[PDB]
């Protein structure tokens, strides 16, 4: 039984975190519907693997708070990503009785991801309050977080061939791990402020 | 060619609401549209005293999610063509368990309160 468990080669890191992040992708563009047990069990199964990479991640300590982003490897820079595929798959799950609690988690996983943005100086930005609600009183920020998105989508569409098939300089690599950090920057300011509605709406019921 | 527009407009005069998959094909067609600078819940106006069409939202005071949804495809296909006016939004509790009851969960009312945010 001790043997048993040494002998046993659990998934490590990378692989951990590129499953976590094709089953996030899945259920973005799922043409089963959102609350089917198809879709469903995908979500499951991919916060079950983005919660261990976590804790790898943890372990390892790979990112400090008192660092520059060009001390962190290029391979490396992917991880940042975790926290902010938690907040998405978190919100793509259905069950009604536990939204309230299913907003407050996801919400402390893109705060966690800005936060460490913030220190990294990925990007220009204002962090988010801790805890819900962030005061906000405006429709102008929105337009051009659009632009800026549709921009940044766009020139990722035209080097993540490139890289994935590693015909890219190191130059290219961080480049566009980069733009995937700024994009999810935008996605979790956006959601941030979308959760901070709903939670609104729920609490007052 | 954007009979995709028509079919849906139909679709939801008929009162039947439209898809996820679609509302959110919608909201976005209309962001696109909004970050740059033919007769029917909604209500006929004429005007009086010396162009465009004019509607009104709602009966007096108090929406649906088939409303909303239909105000939306409206303004996408028509643009300037129809002037739609109402009183003095999706923030509602009455709004959001309506999407919720006819839809698996809460995307489509954030599709909305997203787009919403750009008026």
């Amino acid at each position: 039984s001790m043997a048993a468990e040494d002998e046993l080669q659990l998934p490590r890191l990378p692989e951990l975190f590129e499953t976590g992040r094709q089953l996030l992708d899945e259920v973005e563009v799922a043409t089963e519907p959102a609350g089917s047990r198809i879709v469903q069990e995908k979500v499951f199964k991919g916060l079950d693997l983005l919660e261990k990479a976590a804790e790898m991640l943890s372990q390892l300590d790979l990112f400090s708070r008192n660092e520059d982003l060009e001390e962190i490897a290029s391979t490396d820079l992917k991880y940042l990503l975790v926290p902010a595929f938690q907040g998405a798959l978190t919100m793509k799950q259905v069950n009604p009785s536990k939204r309230l609690d299913h907003l407050q988690r996801a919400r402390e996983h893109f705060i966690n991801y800005l936060t460490q943005c913030h220190c990294y100086h990925v990007a220009e930005f204002e962090l988010p309050s801790m805890a819900y609600p962030s005061l906000v009183a405006q429709r102008q920020a929105k337009i051009q977080r659009y632009k800026q998105k549709k921009e940044l989508e766009h020139r990722l569409s035209a080097m993540k061939s490139a890289v994935e098939s590693g015909q890219a300089d190191d130059e290219r690599v961080r480049e566009y791990y980069l733009l995937h950090l700024q994009r999810w920057i935008d996605i979790s300011l956006e959601e941030i402020e979308s959760i901070d509605q709903e939670i609104k709406i729920l609490r007052e019921r | 060619f954007t009979k995709e527009l028509d079919q849906w407009i139909e679709q939801l005069n008929e009162c039947k609401q439209l898809s996820e998959s679609q509302v959110k094909s919608l909201c976005e067609k209309a962001k696109e549209i909004l970050t740059k600078e033919c007769g029917d819940g909604q209500f006929h106006d004429l005007m009086e005293l010396f162009d465009t069409n004019y509607l009104f939202m709602g009966d007096y005071v108090d929406y649906s999610v088939e409303t909303v949804t239909l105000l939306v495809a409206l303004k996408v296909r028509y643009r300037e063509r129809i002037t739609i006016l109402r009183g003095n939004i999706t923030q509602v509790y009455g709004f959001y368990d309506e999407c919720l009851r006819k839809y698996g969960n809460a995307n489509v009312w954030k599709y909305f309160t997203d787009l919403f945010d750009y008026l």
